[PDB]
RNA sequence: AAAAUGUUCU
RNA sequence: CGCGGGGUUGAGCAGCCUGGUAGCUCGUCGGGCUCAUAACCCGAAGAUCGUCGGUUCAAAUCCGGCCCCCGCAACCA
RNA sequence: GCCCGGAUAGCUCAGUCGGUAGAGCAGGGGAUUGAAAAUCCCCGUGUCCUUGGUUCGAUUCCGAGUCCGGGCACCA
RNA sequence: ACGACCAGGGCUACACACGUGCUACAAUGGCGCAUACAAAGAGAAGCGACCUCGCGAGAGCAAGCGGACCUCAUAAAGUGCGUCGUAGUCCGGAUUGGAGUCUGCAACUCGACUCCAUGAAGUCGGAAUCGCUAGUAAUCGUGGAUCAGAAUGCCACGGUG
RNA sequence: CCUCCUAAAGAGUAACGGAGGAGCACGAAGGUUGGCUAAUCCUGGUCGGACAUCAGGAGGUUAGUGCAAUGGCAUAAGCCA
């Protein structure tokens, strides 16, 4: 059960099953389901090679998995060199979005130290 | 020992001590810039601003080594 | 063997071609692949290190050598004659086997993969590589495996210039970057 | 090689999705239904691809045009 | 950000600056202010300082800062730890 | 059972 | 400079006690209780174990040296 | 090899003449108090020290030894 | 000049500590389709049906209504089927990358909302501590004010209970 | 009691001379037969780091010897079976 790299789950349904690739989630799945002619209820168990290849296909014409990861990075990595204000904020872990920071950033800024 | 102590005076004073039209980079003042270590330009004979990416200009003093080799890089900055 | 007899006729040939030997002995030949899982860790648990063994040995279908601590480091809290590592020599057929899976069937199984490092030659000719999950080689059972582990391969040639390997490397397809 | 204690060494046949029947010896034992091979993966295509992508300039151009 | 249809924003004076740089070729920092002004194809290559409250901090445009802001490159708070 | 104290001048 | 003992988290003590596990009380810091500080309650951080060599797989631990301390004996004519 | 005291739940200790796990304390939770003590409930965790053997298996009962305490006696 | 005008910046900073909220940790739940039942309001530089385009935020045309008429505006919990079967999950939605929409001279600092992707912490919370006695708490939505835009806040409204 | 030096190139050789060790250990760490060759260094390579394990080259006994030191040890007295 592996599609573009990673292992898919065999007990979970597609539209889920498929959710587990980095680059897909659960809009994307169902279009690929669709694109497939796959129901959404029918899990990874009863499920046909042939059937798979299609959706492997459908999935790889999307930016998916690794090269997905490549690209978001590359981004960062761009807004970094810049050193735009959002690129300031990637580089010192603090929100980048416009976020208030004095209190709530913890995601971003990391468990608090003292 | 007297001197010792002296100099140790002096120095614990010096650590207590411690304790924008300057550089009109060519025709336009008022913009972000610092003296940068490599050498340090006062009234020095001329000097050169390194347009950075962050902090603005460095001011270098011409006929500086770091500078050289920046111009030599790109002369653009 | 398929990878070995396409050596014979076409690769060696290849080379020829390219190099100008003066000898068909001159040539470039792999000489040993050398698999090396160094479990490491296993100084807590020695199931793990039989697990990691067995992991090998359906990577590659000979039984590892246990290779045990040489010498002894407290940075890592080993003792000589520790179990601390399982390497499995690969040489004719079998070898050769193993070869062609990883760069017909396996390196492809890679995550995130565009290609190989042809930097990484270490001077005199022999390759290394290392897979960072061994479910890479679809003789693992993604069920079963409890440890995201891995090893490396070390393709050994008798290639004397880095420059050779590489090109003998890449006469066995080697994507390279 | 030394008898009995070695695994299972059988000549299995891996099949992938695009037509690439391919035997080979392993200790897999069932017959193998692969993804990918040398002869489909993309190690030509996808280097290609993820190289042209980076631009400013064109993609300002595409939002307004003159 | 800013709408696709209403087309993307630019100082007047700054577009005319610009302009006036590029069509002299003559460098020299140009002082700015408004720092809410895309970054164009055309103002790749020149220096343009833009205010961050206090300070002019000169921005070499590069081709990667086209459709950023200008003001994106010249961080208004100075800040370094606590 | 155990519960101390409240800066000065207004 | 002869004999022992010691130097460890800010303080005091354990550990050393026969190398590989840094603990106890007070303090500190952040909460809480209170009107507020105490006391009390909860959570947390803290240590190249005098220093320098050495032995070692590795030292706080064993050994040497040096630095400071605390005992101590420094006598018979 | 003279005698006699002590080896279990995390720790300190009781105990069947062949079929099982129990206290006070520590730890978890709760009840209670305005708060904290002292309560008081409740669960909890143990190859009864390891290994042969009698036998239906057996902390239980036999064969097999270290460690500390006190006394007495040997020792070229 | 401690007066006045302007532009930009700041009031949104962030090792950190406290307060008040929202959202959660899930199965009394989520997700999917079908379907029922409100009240109260607001609205002409406004509210803006229907029709078309747009996956969607919204865009285009554009009636109606100073409004028991028209609009905001399909209430949501609920109910009926289906699915997930106790997982850091089809829970959770933070975060961030990309693409956008609207408002407004202007969304970089610094707006909201949308789409796709990403999918933190969190598995009911130490000491301590607050609210509530009935249509109350709890929960579910809906409106308003200010407001170009921008509420988990505030002020109201009903549902379940 | 052992090792070095002192000790004057056989032995021996004192000092409250200068240095360190021993009061054992091992039924394999002994016997033998067969085999193997080190420390370190470079480049490379899953987590893996200055330091585990694996490739090869440099290196050539710098190591090892159950423990002190000295003298020995590749024919190895070192390390495997
Ligand atoms: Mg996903
Ligand atoms: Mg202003
Ligand atoms: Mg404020
Ligand atoms: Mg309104
Ligand atoms: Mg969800
Ligand atoms: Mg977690
Ligand atoms: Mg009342
Ligand atoms: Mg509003
Ligand atoms: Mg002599
Ligand atoms: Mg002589
Ligand atoms: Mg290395
Ligand atoms: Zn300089
Ligand atoms: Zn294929």
């Amino acid at each position: 059960a592996r599609i573009a790299g990673i292992n898919i789950p065999d007990h979970k349904h597609a539209v889920i099953a498929l959710t587990s690739i980095y680059g897909v989630g659960k809009t994307r799945s169902k279009a690929i389901l669709a694109a497939a002619g796959i129901a959404e209820d029918v899990k990874i168990s009863e499920l046909s090679e042939g059937q798979i290849d299609t959706l492997r296909d459908e999935v790889a014409k999307f930016v998916v998995e690794g090269d997905l990861r490549r690209e978001i990075s590359m981004s960062i990595k761009r807004l970094m060199d810049l050193g735009c204000y959002r690129g300031l904020r990637h580089r010192r872990g603090l929100p980048v979005r416009g976020q208030r920071t004095k209190t709530n950033a913890r995601t971003r800024k990391g468990p608090r130290k003292p | 020992a007297e001197e010792q102590d002296a100099a140790a005076l002096k120095q614990l004073q010096q650590k207590s001590y411690t304790p924008n039209g300057r550089v009109v980079v060519e025709g336009v003042g008022n913009l972000m810039h610092h003296i940068a270590r490599c050498c340090q330009p006062i009234p020095g004979d001329e000097i050169v601003g390194f347009i950075t990416q962050g902090r603005g200009i460095s001011v270098h003093r011409a006929d500086c080594e770091q500078l050289a080799e920046l111009r030599s890089h790109a002369p653009e900055r | 063997a398929k990878l070995h007899d396409y050596y014979k006729d076409e690769v060696v040939k290849k080379l020829m071609t390219e190099f100008n030997y003066n000898s068909v002995m001159q040539v470039p030949r792999v000489e040993k692949i050398t698999l090396n899982m160094g479990v490491g860790e296993a100084i807590a648990d020695k199931k793990l290190l039989d697990n990691a063994a067995a992991d090998l040995a359906a990577i590659s279908g000979q039984k590892p050598l246990i290779t045990k601590a040489r010498k002894s480091v407290a940075g890592f809290k080993i003792r000589q004659g520790y179990p601390i590592g399982c390497k499995v020599t690969l040489r004719g057929e079998r070898m050769w086997e193993f070869f062609e899976r990883l760069i017909t069937i396996a390196v492809p199984r890679i995550r995130d993969f565009r290609g190989l490092s042809a930097k990484s030659f270490d001077g005199r000719g022999n390759y290394s590589m290392g897979v960072r999950e061994q479910i890479i080689f679809p003789e693992i059972d993604y069920d079963k495996v409890d440890r995201v582990r891995g090893l490396d391969i070390t393709i050994t040639t008798t290639a004397k210039s880095d420059e050779e390997g590489r090109a003998l490397l890449a006469a066995f397809d080697f994507p390279f970057r | 090689m030394k008898k009995d204690i070695h695994p299972k060494y059988e000549e299995i046949t891996a099949s992938c999705s695009c037509g690439n029947v391919m035997k080979i010896r392993s200790t897999v034992g069932h017959d193998l239904n692969l993804d990918v091979c040398s002869k489909c993966h993309p190690f030509f295509t996808g280097k290609q691809r993820d190289v042209a992508t980076g631009g400013r300039v064109d993609r300002f151009n595409k939002r307004f045009n003159i | 950000p800013r709408s696709l249809k209403k087309g993307p924003f630019i100082d007047l004076h700054l577009l005319k600056k610009v302009e006036k740089a590029v069509e002299s070729g003559d460098k020299k920092p140009l002082r700015t202010w408004s720092r809410r002004s895309t970054i164009f194809p055309n103002m790749i290559g020149l220096t343009i300082a833009v205010h961050n409250g206090r300070q002019h901090v000169p921005v070499f445009v590069t081709d990667e800062m086209v459709g950023h802001k200008l003001g994106e490159f010249a961080p208004t708070r100075t800040y370094r730890g606590h």
